[PDB]
């Protein structure tokens, strides 16, 4: 339930 | 249930990115599961 981050920044 | 995979992750950024997350890969998506 662990939000990641938005694959390319 | 099938319209919106089980292993997908609905990562919604008001930014305006939709993003989502294979939780069982960790795999990350692009591209909506119905388009392709």
């Amino acid at each position: 339930s662990t939000y990641p981050h938005s694959p390319t920044s | 249930d099938v319209p919106l995979p089980a292993g997908w992750e609905m990562a919604k950024t008001s930014s305006g990115q939709r993003y989502f997350l294979n939780h069982i890969d960790q795999t990350t998506t692009w591209q909506d599961p119905r388009k392709a």
